[PDB]
């Protein structure tokens, strides 16, 4: 799923599928590079605030990313270990938004994003480190 | 008659054959010849005393072929193209459907006017142009009863305009070429990529586009309950069964502000005639919005014929 | 028409603009008043001189409008809606004028950003200001 | 049009630094890419589809040079712009029927490419001076259209 | 190599340069003369696609009666009444479908041909620009040499009066007629084997332009035949729909059989 | 042209069709129509610049019929009949063979003149009449080289005479009706049974008579050695292979002094045309002598044609 | 024409002795016989071939009488001869087209028949008087011919 | 044209005239000068009065001419030949005049011979004077 | 022959036959009626003088008569007894002369002619007695 | 019987008298209109005689071959070579002779008919002169009675204006139209059964005039056919002359035979 995101959105089962069912929190975040200034490409590509959906086990953050067709590698790390990222809905080409979810452990605030963007067959632009900072910690609420 | 010479013991029987000058045509049943009488009357053995009249041809420009993008009008290949300017220097299109009349849009007409305004209000406001600079004056103006749905006007010229290579009406189609697979020619006085009103008439070829793809583009839908304003520029085109959409150019040329009222003109190669298949309603699309949209002329047929009668 | 390719380029390029987005906005306007003196007739009371605070701040507005646009580039007319009406109706700005500033914004970005101004970007950057400069104008009448 | 001496001085001095084996061809190839309908006149070149092909295609810079030269002649005699381009005006308007809008479109992509090579050194007053120039050229080039 | 002659042979050449230059122009206008056919054949593709989906329901139905005439290759090939009388009502249905996959393919081949020719058109243009621009340039070094060339002094005058471009377009005719006046007098050129090229690439190029008007014309003929017969299928869609589903009891000649053995 | 009215945006192409007036005929190849040029020339697409001319009809009297004896000429059924008077008031016949010429006899011509006299002498002497009183003047006179054998003159009229119902030439025959079984019509100005020159043109039908019976009547013979002057009146008729004889009437009417030069005119019923089969030589026979005698016109054919040329 | 009183007296006195039921008819039938072409006008009578048939045929003398009468009217008024025959002139000239020569031919055969009945008593002066008469008649009868 | 029938009649009638042939000839002439005074212009020196010896004798000549004619009636022109030429050429007598005397000769014979003047004879007598009056005239010119 | 003369001339063998062969005398005669005045009809009908042809036995007088077609009875008598009259030549109708011969006894001068003339079917005119008187007697001369 | 009426019925009677008188005139001109055909058919006789003698030699010859084909009815009827090949050269000779005695007879019958009709023409004329002259005379005693007839005094004027003869000829048409105006008003006449005669003799008479033009026309047709075929015989006279005399040795088939027995 997170090895190639623009291949991922090619699955027809995912188009305009519903991701909005259930209880959710809205948490604004910041997206910063390794000098702690905004990562402007990611800043621009991901919707702020972020829908966080409640589950039985851990809260699952949902990310809203445009130009999904030009996104390639999107890896999200919590305490430097890989989260199992998966694609839930995609919105076709005048829209070109991909919708992804991953579990986060109660208490998490910072998140690591290893990403890359490539147009068609061209130059792949690797984005080494992107720090995602929720404006407040994330806590699951199974009570809903 | 530069009088014929006499012959010994003989007389002359006069005939004339009527013929219509360049870019005109004979109308009568009415083989055209007329013989002088002993009653010194001019008489065609079919219609008798009745003369013929000369009626303008349409869809035969003297020099044919072969807006953001190209095709400078070198020759004047679009003699039916009119440039109309509203009261406040806003340039807008209209096309010449016969010797006295031009189609246009309800919208172009209503510029610098209130929804309140009626035809009588609008007609004196306009300035109209054919051919080169040719200033044709303007008698009345009449709007389609469905103006908000069918976006269409009619202009009546105070007198008939003389037809020639640069000024001449376009044919209204019997057939309807609104179908995809047809190609069309749009002339225009509208703006270009400097968003300047153009200095020279230009034209572009555009395919006609699948009606559903176009619908889904501008609204979201087909089905009316899922309709939302998806339009890439700010404003929504009028889309019904009386409209059709033309795609973008091969080279991404498209049709911008001022290009409404210009005719989507399809050349019929078998009969070598130029028909107006549509009139441009939505000239807003330009770079950003995939389809300019036209009202099928075949659908305003019985109305235009009806109006011409007055 | 802004393909996925275009959209990517505009973001990637406008990112590399960063906090200077404000300062370019003003440099861009300045060029416009210097290059095309007719655009000054829309700004009577502004001090139009070099590095005028009034010019400099106004550029921050224009900058931000643009950033907004790339922020949601997948719907511009909703984003720019309140600006549709402002230029079209209230201010009545002649649609030719946007194409000047469009170009000044292109000259400006060129000067400050030689490495990203590859032809491919020059394309989508122009489409982007096209697409925007259209949306403000299409409510003209 | 008229030009202040320090305009012409800033202009000519800058034009000195302009690479004459490259700039003109780069201005042309961007025009092909940014306003694709001009490709129609040049497709004799080779593949014009991608931007790399255009920028790479050897006939393009080869051509740009001649065009760039054509612009050099302008800066040479700015008082007789009409005359200098009088013949060139015939090639495009009378023989070719190029729409005069593409002259300015090209003169501008040139000013873009100018600003690209010369950075901060291409200053708002210098552009404003060059704007007068790529106009005067575009017009003079369009003069045989009336 | 040495250029000059009397005040005639300067302008016998001047006319050459002018035609030789003007081949790269004229041939251009002509290529563009054919954009129409290019975009037209493209929209034919668009519509041919659209038709394939338009009749999809009617072909899928007529397929069902093919695949139900297969398990019918046991007891059904012989006079089944309500079966063998189906092929009687599918009489015209399979007629049109035959015409469809025939005529559609024709506008497809017409299509392919129009591009190739337009390519050969294109290729030819680019060559004759080289050859012509080259050649025109050569006969301009004699033309410029005649400017201050020690002169006949009416030869001097006969250069500066000369202008770079012809006033008009060029036929194959005008061109050869320029090479003609050039060959005999003032073999001073004696380049005539190269002028042979610019004309032969010219001829070759125009050859292909004409080829597309011709080949695109018969395309539009075929396309018209496509649109028509496609309507016969779309309106007979309901007919065919119940025609394949009327082989229902023919499937009972299977079901009521295949169990008992 | 009583000028044709104009039509809007149209022009006129002029034609004339030439037609010959009453009793005349079109001569040319030469369908008769002539169209006006941009060169303002009058042009027939067959003969070009050349006009037609109008040539008199012959053998078509306007009122046809349907000398000692009868048939008063009520209508003027014999428009080709001329009454010529010699210098001394002697009335004699001549017939009009075309617009300028009349046949007559060498004899009539020679009245009141010596055998010495030549044509130049005789022409001013004569007075000539057509139609009613109509006095035609007389230019020259020419005699058959065999005058003493073939008794024939030719008269040339100073100008052409206008053809109409009462004045009009007779047809020269292709066929020869000199044979017995044919019937003929002789007009005449000659004397009647009071031996008065007649007050009114008259005419008589006579059969043509067997040439041997006629010969045996006037001479005794056939064979020339048995020839003797058997003629009932004093004088002998001229009789050879260039002559034929007409019998007497049904009622014994016959043709007397003055009746030479009058034509023995045979009406051809199939083509409804009047031919001059013969001219009267011997007008002496009257009551007493069974055959008036005529010189076949077919036999003077190639001579009359030849003379007409001068 | 003028007639001496003793001419008219010798004329009328003789005309008295003329049989009015016979003479005229005898003058007519002799004309038919002597100048056979007049038969053409009268063949409605019956057989006109032999002289006996003519002289015998009852419609001939029946006719002659009317003719003879017509001559009696002449002797009656010799000063207006034109007028007396003015209508008769119409019958022969305008309707019939009798050649005026046959009037005199007939007037003479009459004078012959006169001389036949009256022998020596029809004297050279009396004929010479009657000659004036059958002339004046023949002319007056011919007057509508001009 | 004098058939056998005619010929017989003329002989038989002219016989019954007999010795009076002379005296009729004169009576005939007399009538002519009295009836048609114009005929006198051919006889200037003659005493033309009643029963003039000159008239009376001349009648005997004319009588004899006629008798001669019936004497050989089967050839008149030989018999009358010397008379052909006399009236035609020398005397030039207008052929109308013969028809007068023809008729006077008919009036005369009528008066003296009622019984033979039957229509049949009137015919052949007239033919006979025709036939004669012609032969004298036909050499006119 | 002398019963009907106009029937006699109808024999075709007699037309323009030669009667003139041989020796002949020409004798003038007179033709008179019963009062010895000229018979004017016969006078006029018969040629004077008369050819008299010589023979072996008696001289044969030949008479030249016109209008033979209207002659009917022509009988010639010498001393009141009938002479055998016969027709020798006839001359056809413009001529209409019949030629007859009969023997006369030497010494004859006077001759009696009983004749008649009839036109076609009409009235027959009988001429009772006609005396022919030769101006000198007739004598045959066989010596020639 | 009493004549008179208004100033109309005097005229109606005036026009009648005039037409009634004019029938005896008009019908006269018409009979003479046919003298032409009478004399023409006569000359046909003359020429038909002449032809009979013209071809006499050729018929006498063709007779000889008939009479020598009789004594040849013994040994000659069968393939005599030089005999049976004679009838082969007499092929057209006997053709024409057949046409001759055919066509001559036709102009003879045409002849006979034209006289008879011309006689019926004549008869009809003489009658209608009586009937017409009679009738015109009667309606003139009323016309003269109206002169001083106690008058309408505009009736008096309406007589003396009247003149004896019509100004023109008379159709059958004009006549009936004179009887017509006469019958209805002013049955004063009531003679109409006699006017019936003058018209019926009129009609009868014209009937026959037309009959001769018609019947004489087809005569001249036949005569022309006579003249032609007669020339074929006269010029083949020499041919036929030696043709009958070529049956010479056929007579030796008699002479060399009839002696020996
Ligand atoms: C038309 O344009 C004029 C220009 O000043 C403006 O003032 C006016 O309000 C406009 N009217 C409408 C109805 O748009
Ligand atoms: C080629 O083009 C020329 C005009 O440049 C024309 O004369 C010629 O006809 C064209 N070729 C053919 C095959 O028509
Ligand atoms: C009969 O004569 C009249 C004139 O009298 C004419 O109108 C008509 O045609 C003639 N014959 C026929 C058959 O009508």
């Amino acid at each position: 799923a997170d090895e190639s995101l623009k291949d991922a959105i090619k699955d027809p089962a995912l188009e305009n599928k519903e991701h909005d069912i259930g209880p959710r929190e809205q948490v604004n975040f910041q997206l910063l590079d390794k000098n702690n200034e905004t990562q402007y490409y990611h800043f621009f590509s991901i919707k702020d605030p972020a829908d966080v959906y409640y589950t039985k086990k851990k809260a699952e953050v949902e990310l809203d990313i445009n130009t999904a067709s030009t996104w390639k590698k999107f890896e999200v790390y919590e305490n430097n270990q890989k989260l199992p990222v998966r694609l839930v809905s995609y919105s076709p080409v005048p829209e070109d938004h991909a919708y992804i979810r991953f579990p986060v452990s109660d208490g998490t605030q910072e998140l690591k994003i290893v990403s890359s963007t490539q147009i068609d067959d061209g130059e792949e632009t690797n984005y080494d480190y992107t720090k995602l900072v929720f404006a407040k910690p994330i806590y699951n609420d199974p009570s809903l | 008659c530069p009088k014929p010479p006499e012959i010994a013991h003989g007389y002359v029987e006069h005939s004339v054959r009527y013929q219509c000058k360049n870019y005109y045509k004979l109308r009568t049943e009415g083989d055209g010849v007329y013989t002088l009488n002993n009653e010194k009357q001019w008489i065609n053995k079919a219609v008798g005393d009745k003369l013929p009249e000369c009626e303008a041809v349409c869809g035969k420009p003297k020099n044919p072929a072969n807006i953001l993008g190209g095709h400078l009008d070198a020759k004047g290949s679009f003699p039916w193209q009119a440039k109309m300017v509203s009261h406040h220097n806003l340039t807008t299109g209209a096309t010449l459907i016969n010797e006295q009349w031009l189609l246009t849009t309800a919208k172009n007409l209503f510029l610098n006017h209130s929804e309140n305004a009626t035809a009588k209000d609008i007609a004196p406001t306009l300035t109209l142009y054919v051919g080169k600079k040719q200033l044709v004056e303007i008698e009345k103006v009449v709007l389609h009863p469905n103006y908000s749905q069918v976006d269409i006007g009619l202009i009546k010229l105070k007198q008939k305009v003389s037809v020639n290579e640069r000024v001449m009406p376009i044919c209204l189609p019997s057939k309807d070429y609104a179908e995809v697979g047809r190609v069309g020619y749009v002339s225009g006085w509208g703006r270009n990529a400097n968003f300047k009103f153009t200095d020279h008439l230009k034209y572009v070829m555009l395919p006609v586009a699948d009606q559903d793809q176009c619908i889904r583009h501008y609204e979201g839908s087909t089905v009316p309950e899922k309709k939302t304003p998806k339009s890439p520029v700010g404003v929504q085109p009028i889309l019904n069964e009386h409209t059709f959409c033309a795609g973008m150019s091969k080279y991404q040329e498209d049709t911008c502000y001022g290009d409404a009222g210009s005719a989507f003109a399809v050349h019929d190669l078998e009969e070598d005639t130029w028909y107006a298949t549509g009139i441009l309603s939505f000239d807003k699309s330009c770079a950003v919005a995939e389809y300019g949209v036209y009202v099928k002329v075949t659908s305003i047929q019985d109305w235009v014929q009806k109006t011409i009668a007055e | 028409v802004l393909s996925p390719a275009d959209k990517t380029n505009v973001k990637a390029a406008w990112g590399k603009v960063g906090a200077h987005a404000g300062e370019y906005g003003a440099e861009a306007l300045e060029r416009m008043f210097l290059s095309f003196p007719t655009t000054k007739t829309y700004f009577p009371h502004f001090d139009l001189s070099h590095g005028s605070a009034q010019v400099k701040g106004h550029g921050k507005k224009v900058a931000d409008a643009l950033t907004n646009a790339v922020a949601h580039v997948d719907d511009m007319p909703n984003a720019l809606s309140a600006l549709s009406d402002l230029h079209a109706h209230k201010l009545r700005v002649d649609p030719v004028n946007f194409k000047l500033l469009s170009h000044c914004l292109l000259v400006t970005l060129a000067a400050h950003l030689p490495a990203e101004f590859t032809p491919a970007v020059h394309a989508s950057l122009d489409k982007f200001l096209a697409s925007v400069s259209t949306v403000l104008t299409s409510k003209y009448r | 049009v008229h030009l202040t001496p320090e305009e012409k001085s800033a202009v000519t001095a800058l034009w000195g630094k302009v690479n004459v084996d490259e700039v003109g061809g780069e201005a042309l190839g961007r025009l092909l890419v940014v306003y694709p309908w001009t490709q129609r006149f040049f497709e004799s070149f080779g593949d014009l589809s991608t931007p790399d092909a255009v920028m790479g295609n050897p006939k393009v810079k080869a051509h740009g040079k001649k065009v760039l030269g054509a612009f050099s002649d302008g800066l040479a005699h700015l008082d007789n712009l009409k005359g200098t381009f009088a013949t060139l005006s015939e090639l495009h308007c009378d023989k070719l029927h190029v729409d005069p809008e593409n002259f300015r479109l090209l003169g501008n992509v040139l000013v873009c490419v100018l600003a690209h090579h010369f950075g901060k050194e291409f200053t708002p007053p210098v552009q404003a001076a060059y704007q007068k120039v790529v106009a005067g050229v575009a017009n003079a080039l369009a003069h045989k259209y009336h | 190599a040495e250029g000059l002659k009397t005040k005639d042979e300067v302008e016998k050449a001047c006319h050459l340069a002018q035609q030789l230059k003007e081949v790269s122009i004229t041939l251009g206008v002509i290529y563009r003369t054919t954009e129409r056919h290019s975009v037209q054949v493209e929209a034919h593709k668009t519509a041919i696609d659209k038709h394939a989906d338009a009749v999809s329901r009617a072909v899928e139905a007529l397929t069902r009666v093919d695949v139900a005439l297969q398990r019918l290759k046991e007891l059904g090939k012989a006079n089944d009444t309500k079966a063998v009388k189906i092929i009687e009502n599918i009489t015209s249905a399979r007629e049109n479908l035959a015409l469809f996959n025939n005529e559609t393919q024709a506008v497809l081949t017409a299509r392919d041909h129009v591009h190739k020719h337009r390519a050969a058109a294109l290729q030819g243009w680019s060559d004759a620009k080289e050859k012509g621009d080259a050649a025109a340039e050569d006969v301009w070094v004699l033309l410029n040499a005649a400017k201050k060339g020690n002169g006949s002094a009416d030869v001097k005058a006969a250069a500066e009066k000369c202008s770079r471009y012809s006033s008009s377009s060029t036929s194959e005719t005008e061109l050869q007629k320029a090479i003609d006046a050039a060959a005999n007098v003032g073999g001073l050129s004696a380049h005539k084997s190269k002028y042979g090229d610019v004309l032969n690439k010219f001829k070759l190029s125009n050859a292909s332009v004409g080829a597309v008007r011709d080949t695109s014309g018969r395309g539009g003929k075929h396309m018209e035949k496509v649109n028509n017969v496609a309507k016969l299928l779309k309106d007979a869609e309901v007919s065919l729909a119940a025609a394949a589903a009327e082989i229902e009891e023919v499937k009972n000649a299977h079901e009521t059989k295949a169990q008992e053995e």
